[PDB]
C-alpha cells in the first residue's frame, strides 16, 4: 500500500499509538563523560525492556510496547523497504490453491502448500493488561445466584477499554454490567 | 495536439492554467473546465482551464508552483485530458511547511486558506503543493490526504483538516529520490539495455502476448563498486513507475536468526500480490556468497530461501527481479541459471564525455566562478568513477572554504551574508582536490572504452593492413563469413622488443569496432597465479562476455607461460563461443618462452612481429608527443628523429621528457632569480647527448632470426 | 524391444481445447524430445510397478523402487518427472531440495516424515525429490550436525518404505558423485538415467516444440538452426528463441512509441520472427553444458575419413564384432578387448575414427580433452574419473575417448584411471580409447594385458587421402565451377590435415576480403583457383622431418618386436 495501512480501530489503540513510552533514566554512577552524551547506561529504557518487566514484577510487554519493538526492529525510514507489515496472525489451514503443478490437497500436495511443524512456546504479550470492576456489586450478585440454587453459572460481561498507567503502554478493560444467557 | 506548451502563468492561483482559444478549440475544452494535466516523470495535477487569447496557439500557461509539482520547467509540454469524474472532497487533511510558518501567529487556517478555498471549488491531488499569500505572508502546504482519494474538488462545505505538526522542507530535497534519466549520464549503453530489458515487460505486456513468449524476469548488475549501479537502477523503477521494493543485504543479514527467511518471503509475497513489481536486490553477494565462503547452517538457509523464492515466482505475474553485485563470481553459482539471473550487465568507468557529464551533473548547484574549464577537469580525470568525481567536487568546495577562512570567526555562530555571497569555487581548488583525490577502481580489473585511430601509430601499414583484415571484417561483416562458413579469428599474439607501441595497437584495433577494451597487466596475472587477487580468469572473461563486443589484452604473458593458470586460460579459450565478438590479444617480449599450447589453432594461433618504428615513424612519434608542448618556433625535429636511429618509442618519450625538464629547470631558475615559454633546440640536443637505447644489438639479431624462422615456416 | 512400451489428451474448437488436442501444467510426452530412451526406462520403471502390478505377483518378484535421474543442469530433468508424474495419474508428492533445507532446525526433518507417510496412507504414491543434493550432499562436503540428521532421516524412510507398498521414490542431481553413497545401495536409489545432450534431430524437436506459437516469418529454416546449435540443451534453446523474439520487437520498437500504454493494433498484428533474428540470437547466446564432460551422440560414417582402411578393419574387428555378435564370443569363451590406444603425428584425426567407432556400434560417445585431464590434476575441475565412468556404465555402451594422455602420464590421476579400468565389468560395453603423440612417455603400466595395449599407428595422410579431406571440408562451400584440386593435393604430400584445413581457411579469406573490397566500390562468389595459388604460396607443413622419422622408427620397432 505504498506505506501504513488505512484502518480505523478504537480511540485507545491511537491514542496508545500517539505516546512512545520511553522510560528516562538519570546518570548511573558507572558513566564517564561530560554531563550532556550518553553511553550505554544513561540512555532512556525501551518500553520493552525485559529487565525493566520481570524486575518490577511484570510477566508480559503490553502489546502495544509489542508493537513499538517490531516497528523500531525494522521498517527503516525513508528507504530500505516499502512497508512489509510487521503483525501477521497465525494461520493453519493448507492452501487448497497452491498448485506447482499438484492437484487440491485430498489428492495431492507438494512441498510448498504443507503446514510446516507448529512450535508452541508461551506467548509474550497480553492483549489487555488490567481487567477492573466498577463496583463489587457485579460479580456479587453473580456470586450469590450459585450461593441460592447451588448450580453453576456463566455470563457474558459488557464495559469498555481503557488506559492502564501501571504497565508501560498498558490496557484495563473496565465491566460496567454482566449479562446472563439462558443456561 | 494536445501537448501544451509550457509557460509561466501571470496569475498565481495553484489551480488555473490559461490556454489559447484555438487549442481550447482543438481539444472541445472551455473555461472553468477541470482538466488532468500530466508533465514529466508521470507528475499529474488537476487544473482550471481559462480561455486566454493572448497565449500564441497550442500554449498554456501554468504557474511557478504548478511548475515545480510537475517537474517540468519552461518550454515544456504538457498533456490535457478531460477530468469530469471528480467528486468533491469529503475531507481534507492538511499540514503547513515548517519554515513557511514560522513567526505566524493565531490560526494558520484561518487566516490563510478559509478565503482561499471557500466558494473556490479548486480541485486538490495528494501531493500536490498550494501556496497562500495572506495579508503581508505568503505560505506553502501540502495535500497529505484527500478523500475520496487520490484527488477531489474542495468545496465550501469540504473539512479541512490543519490539525498536525509541522512538515519539515528538508524531506523532500535530500530525500530526492524519483530521479530520472537526467540525473544519470556517460553510461546511455547500459541504460538502454535495462530499460529494454525492463519497461517493455511491464509497460506494454500485450508485445509479448502476440509474439507469445515468456518475458526473461532476472536481471544482474555488476561492475567496480561507485560506479552507480544502485542510482542507475532507482531511476528506471522510478521511470517506470513499478511497485519499486529496494531490499538491501546488509539489511536482511542482520537480523535475528530465523528472521531474515521470513523477511525475503513477505517481500517477494508483497512484490507478487501487486504487480507489477520490480524488486531490487543491492549488493546480493552479501546474501548468496560464494561456496567456499562461510559455511554456516545461518548462511545456507537463506540462500536456500532465496533460491525457492525464485523458482517460485515463474508464473504470469509481472515481477522484475535486478540484483547487484561487485563481480559476477562472488554470486553463488547456483543464481546464474536459466529462470534466474540470466541477463547480464556491465558497468564500465566512464569515458571523457561521460565525465564531463558527471561533472556538469554534480556541479549544477555549486556557486561556481567564471575561471571554469569542466572540460580541462574531464580530460585530466582518468578512471575517475562517478564516486571520485563527486569526492572531487566535495573537496574542491572544502578548500575553497578553507581559503576563505581567513574572513570567518569560529567562536562567532553568526556569518554575514556578504561573506557567503563571496563564495565560489576556482580551477586551483580543483586542482588541489585533484591532488589529493584516491581513485580505486582500477586496482581490479575494470571494463574501459579507448579512442585511439590509426593517426598515433607510426607507420606499420602492413600490419595495420592485416589487423583490419582480421578483426575490422569479422565483426562489420558477418554475413560474408556466414556465406562462405568461415569462422572468425578469435586472437592474434604481438611479439617484439619492449616499447614498439603494441598497447596502442591493440586500443586502435578496440576503437576501430567500437569494442570495449580489458587490459590485464602482468602484475594482475602473477596476483591470479598466487592465489591472493579478487578476480579470477573466469571473472575476465565473463566480464567480457557481458560487454560483448569485448577486446580483452594480456600483457607480459611470458611470465605466466613459463602451469594452472595457463590450463584455465585454455579452457575459458575453448570455452568462448565462435561468434561471439571476444578477441583475445596477447603481448610477450619472448615468444619462444610462451607454452606451445597457446598456439595451437583455435586460439592464439596467429603471431604478429612489431619492429622498431623508421625514421618516418620516429618523426610521427616525436610530432605526437609534442602536440600539446610549446616549441621554438622554426624549430625541425627531422635531423632529431635522423640521429635517433635504432630508438623505440619509449627512448623517445625519454628524450622529450629530458628536454622538457631542462626547460623547466631553466624557467623556474629563471624566474626566481627575478622568460623561456618554449624549449629551445639546445635543450634536446643536450637530451639527445644524454640518450641510450634500451635494446641491444643482440636481442635484436634474436628477434630477427626468430622472425626469420618463422617466414620459412611458411615459405615454399 | 529396447522401448517396448512407447509404442501404442493428459487424462482428460471448444471440444478440441477442453480435450488437449501460466499453470498449464500436466505437460505429457509431446512436450519432450530428444530424450526417447531415458524417457523409456523412467516409463518402464514407473508405470509398470503402480499401473499394473499383477506382472510382479504373477511371476514373482519385487519390482525396484529407486530411479536416479543425473546429467547436465537444464537438461529438462524435472520436465521428465513431472511429466510422468502427471501422465500415470497417481498420488504425486512433490519435495524439494533448498525448500526443504530452508525450514528452521529441526522443522526440515518433520517435513520428509509427513511426506513419506502421505505417500504411504494415499498409495499408490510418487515422491519425487528434486535437487537431492542439496539435502543428501557428499559425505565431507558438509559436517553440520543438521546436515547429517536431515541425510539420516531420509535413510531410514527410504530402508522402511521398502514394503508391498506401491510407491516409488525418484530423485535428480546434476553431478552423480555429489549424492550420498550411502544413497545408492540396494533397497534405496539403485536404477540410475542418464541425460546426455540432445543431437541433431533432438535439438530439432525442442525448436519445434518451443517455437510453436511465435508469429514465425515464413522464411525459417529451423533444420539449419538445428544444424547449427552444437551443445545446446533444452534450456539454451528456450533462450535462444526468448532472445530472437527479443530482438525482433527491438526492431519493430522504432514505429512504436513508448509514451503510449496502448500501441496501434496494426503494429501489434505485424510481429514476426525473421531468419536474421535466429542468427543474432545464436550469436549473444552461450551454452554451458561443454563445461563439464557429458555425453552426446556422435553421427560419422567410414566416409568423412580417407584413407586409414587397415585402422579401420582393425578398429572394426576390434569393438564392433563383440557388440554386435557376442553369442560366437560366448560360444568361444573369449572375452573381448577393453581398450585402443592411437598414436602418432598431431592432426591425423584420432577423433574422427573416435567417433567413426563409436557411431559404427550406435554407443554414445564421452570426450576428455587435455585441460579436463590437467583441471582433474590440480583438483580445481568438479568432474573426477570416479564420475566420467560411472556415467559411462550408466550409459552403456559407450566409446571414452581420453585424449592427450602424455600431460598426465608424462601419479594420482594415473592411479585412479588404472583402479577405474580395472574394476570395470568385463561383460559391460564400456571401450576406452586413448589418444597420445608421445607413446614413449606414457606410463607403461597402462599398457599391460587388461588396459590399453592394444596400440595402433596413425600415419599421415596419403595422395589420396588427402584428396578426400580437401573435397569434405570444401564440399559446403561454393567454389569456381572446373575448379581442380587434383594438383593441390599432389603439391601437398607431407602435410596434415590440419595443413589442409589452413590452406582451404586461408583460401576462404582471400576471396571474403575480395568480395568485401567488391562490395565497398560497388561479384566474386566463388573460390577461383587464384585464390588457391595465393593460399598455397603461405601454407606449409607443420610436421619436421625429425618427427616422421622417430615415428617411423617408433612403428618400426613396433612391428619388429611383435613378430619374427
Ligand atoms: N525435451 C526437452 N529437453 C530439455 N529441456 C526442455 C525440453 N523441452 C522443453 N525444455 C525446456 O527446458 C527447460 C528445462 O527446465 P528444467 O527445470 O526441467 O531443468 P533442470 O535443470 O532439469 O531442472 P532442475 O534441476 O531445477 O529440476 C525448461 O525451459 C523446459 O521448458
Ligand atoms: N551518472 C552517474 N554515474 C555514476 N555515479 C553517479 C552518477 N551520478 C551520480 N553518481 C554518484 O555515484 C555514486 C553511486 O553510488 P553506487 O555505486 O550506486 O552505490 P552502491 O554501492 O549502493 O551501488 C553516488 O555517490 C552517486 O551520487
Ligand atoms: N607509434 C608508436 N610506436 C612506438 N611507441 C609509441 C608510439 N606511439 C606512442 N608510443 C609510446 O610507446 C609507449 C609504449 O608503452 P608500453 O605499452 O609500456 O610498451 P609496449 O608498447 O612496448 O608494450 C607508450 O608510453 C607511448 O607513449
Ligand atoms: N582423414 C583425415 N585425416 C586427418 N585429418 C582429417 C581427416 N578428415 C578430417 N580431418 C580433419 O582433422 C581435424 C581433427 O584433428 P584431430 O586429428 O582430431 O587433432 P588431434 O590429432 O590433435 O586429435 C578436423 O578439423 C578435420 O577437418
Ligand atoms: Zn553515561
Ligand atoms: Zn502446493
Amino acid at each position: 500500500r505504498y506505506g501504513p495501512l488505512r484502518i480505523k480501530e478504537l480511540a485507545v489503540d491511537e491514542e496508545l499509538e500517539k505516546e512512545d513510552g520511553l522510560i528516562p533514566r538519570q546518570k548511573s554512577k558507572l558513566c564517564k563523560h561530560g554531563d550532556r552524551g550518553m553511553c550505554e547506561y544513561c540512555s532512556p529504557l525501551p518500553p520493552w525492556d525485559k529487565e525493566y518487566h520481570e524486575k518490577n514484577k511484570i510477566k508480559h510487554i503490553s502489546f502495544h510496547s509489542y508493537l513499538k519493538k517490531l516497528n523500531e526492529n525494522a521498517n527503516k525510514k525513508e528507504n530500505g523497504s516499502s512497508y512489509i507489515s510487521p503483525l501477521s496472525e497465525p494461520d493453519f489451514r493448507i492452501n487448497k490453491r497452491c498448485h506447482n503443478g499438484h492437484e487440491p490437497w485430498p489428492r495431492g500436495i507438494c512441498s510448498k502448500c504443507q503446514p510446516s511443524a507448529i512450535t508452541l512456546q508461551q506467548q509474550e504479550f497480553r492483549m489487555v493488561d488490567h481487567v477492573e470492576f466498577q463496583k463489587s456489586e457485579i460479580i456479587n450478585e453473580f456470586i450469590q445466584a450459585w450461593r441460592y440454587t447451588g448450580m453453576q453459572r456463566f455470563g457474558y460481561m459488557y464495559g469498555s477499554y481503557s488506559k492502564y498507567d501501571n504497565t508501560p503502554l498498558g490496557i484495563k478493560a473496565v465491566v460496567e454490567a454482566i449479562y446472563e444467557p439462558p443456561q | 495536439d494536445n501537448m501544451l506548451l509550457v509557460d509561466d502563468a501571470i496569475n498565481d492561483d495553484n489551480s488555473v492554467i490559461a490556454i489559447n482559444s484555438n487549442t481550447m478549440d482543438k481539444l472541445e475544452l472551455f473555461r472553468g473546465d477541470t482538466v488532468l494535466v500530466k508533465g514529466k516523470k508521470r507528475k499529474d495535477t488537476v487544473l482550471i482551464v481559462l480561455i486566454d487569447d493572448e497565449l500564441e496557439d497550442g500554449a498554456c500557461r501554468i504557474n511557478r508552483v504548478v511548475r515545480n509539482n510537475l517537474r517540468i520547467r519552461l518550454g515544456d509540454l504538457v498533456t490535457i485530458h478531460p477530468c469530469p469524474d471528480i467528486k468533491y472532497a469529503t475531507r481534507i487533511s492538511v499540514l503547513p511547511i515548517a519554515d513557511t510558518i514560522e513567526g505566524i501567529t493565531g490560526n494558520l487556517f484561518d487566516v490563510f486558506l478559509k478565503p482561499y478555498f471557500v466558494e473556490a471549488y479548486r480541485p486538490v491531488r495528494k501531493g500536490d503543493h498550494f501556496v497562500v499569500r495572506g495579508g503581508m505572508r505568503q505560505v506553502e502546504f501540502k495535500v497529505v490526504d484527500v478523500e475520496p482519494e487520490e484527488y477531489a474538488v474542495v468545496a465550501q462545505d469540504t473539512i479541512i483538516h490543519w490539525e498536525g505538526e509541522p512538515i519539515n522542507r528538508e524531506d523532500e530535497e535530500n530525500n530526492m529520490n524519483e530521479v530520472g534519466y537526467d540525473d544519470i549520464g556517460g553510461c546511455r549503453k547500459q541504460m538502454a539495455q535495462i530499460r529494454e530489458m525492463v519497461e517493455l515487460p511491464l509497460r506494454h505486456p500485450q508485445l509479448f502476448k502476440a509474439i507469445g513468449i515468456k518475458p526473461p524476469r532476472g536481471v544482474l548488475m555488476y561492475g567496480p563498486p561507485g560506479t552507480g549501479k544502485t542510482l542507475m537502477a532507482r531511476a528506471v523503477a522510478n521511470e517506470t513507475g513499478a511497485f519499486f521494493f529496494l531490499i538491501n543485504g546488509p539489511e536482511v543479514m542482520s537480523k535475528m536468526a530465523g528472521e531474515s527467511e521470513s523477511n525475503l518471503r513477505k517481500a517477494f509475497e508483497e512484490a507478487e500480490k501487486n504487480a507489477p513489481a520490480i524488486i531490487f536486490i543491492d549488493e546480493i553477494d552479501s546474501i548468496a556468497p560464494k561456496r567456499d565462503k562461510t559455511n554456516g547452517e545461518v548462511e545456507r538457509r537463506v540462500v536456500s530461501q532465496l533460491l525457492t523464492l525464485m523458482d517460485g515466482m515463474k508464473a504470469r505475474s509481472n515481477v522484475v527481479v535486478i540484483a547487484a553485485t561487485n563481480r559476477p563470481n562472488s554470486i553463488d553459482p547456483a543464481l546464474r541459471r536459466f529462470g534466474r539471473f540470466d541477463r547480464e550487465v556491465d558497468i564500465g568507468i566512464p569515458d571523457a564525455t561521460g565525465r564531463l557529464e558527471v561533472l556538469r551533473i554534480h556541479t549544477k548547484n555549486m556557486k561556481l566562478a567564471d575561471d571554469v574549464d569542466l572540460e580541462a577537469l574531464a580530460a585530466e580525470t582518468h578512471g575517475y568513477v562517478g564516486a571520485d568525481i563527486a569526492s572531487l567536487c566535495s573537496e574542491a568546495a572544502m578548500q575553497q572554504i578553507r581559503e576563505k577562512m581567513d574572513l570567518i570567526d569560529l567562536d562567532e555562530d553568526e556569518i554575514d551574508a556578504e561573506v557567503l555571497d563571496s563564495l565560489g569555487v576556482t580551477m586551483d581548488n580543483f586542482r588541489f582536490a585533484l591532488g589529493n583525490s584516491n581513485p580505486s577502481a582500477l586496482r581490479e580489473t575494470v571494463v574501459e572504452s579507448v579512442n585511439v585511430t590509426w593517426d598515433d601509430v607510426g607507420g606499420l601499414d602492413e600490419i595495420k593492413e592485416e589487423l583490419k583484415e582480421t578483426v575490422e571484417y569479422p565483426v562489420l561483416h558477418p554475413d560474408q563469413y556466414t556465406k562462405f562458413g568461415l569462422s572468425p579469428s578469435k586472437g592474434v599474439l604481438f611479439y617484439g622488443p619492449p616499447g614498439t607501441g603494441k598497447t596502442l595497437l591493440a586500443k586502435a584495433v578496440a576503437t576501430e569496432v567500437s569494442a570495449n577494451f580489458i587490459s590485464v597487466k602482468g602484475p594482475e596475472l602473477l596476483s591470479m597465479w598466487y592465489g591472493e587477487s579478487e578476480s579470477n580468469i573466469r571473472d575476465i572473461f565473463d566480464k567480457a562476455r557481458a560487454a560483448a563486443p569485448t577486446v580483452v589484452f594480456l600483457d607480459e604473458l611470458d611470465s605466466i607461460a613459463k602451469d594452472r593458470v595457463v590450463n584455465q586460460l585454455l579452457t575459458e579459450m575453448d570455452g568462448m563461443n565462435a561468434k561471439k565478438n571476444v578477441f583475445v590479444i596477447g603481448a610477450t617480449n619472448r615468444p619462444d618462452q610462451i607454452d606451445p599450447a597457446i598456439l595451437r589453432p583455435g586460439r592464439l594461433d596467429q603471431l604478429i612481429y612489431v619492429p622498431l618504428p623508421d625514421e618516418n615513424a620516429r618523426l610521427s612519434i616525436l610530432n605526437a608527443q609534442l602536440r600539446k608542448t610549446p616549441l621554438e618556433p622554426g624549430l625541425e625535429l627531422t635531423a632529431i628523429a635522423k640521429a635517433t636511429q635504432g630508438f623505440s618509442g619509449a627512448d623517445l618519450l625519454y628524450i622529450v621528457q629530458r628536454a622538457a625538464k631542462y626547460a623547466i629547470k631553466d624557467s623556474i631558475e629563471a624566474h626566481r632569480q627575478h622568460p623561456v615559454p618554449y624549449i629551445t633546440k639546445e635543450h634536446f640536443a643536450e637530451a639527445m647527448k644524454t640518450a641510450k637505447r634500451s635494446v641491444s644489438d643482440a636481442e635484436l639479431r634474436r628477434y630477427e632470426a626468430y622472425s626469420q624462422q618463422m617466414k620459412a615456416s611458411r615459405g615454399q
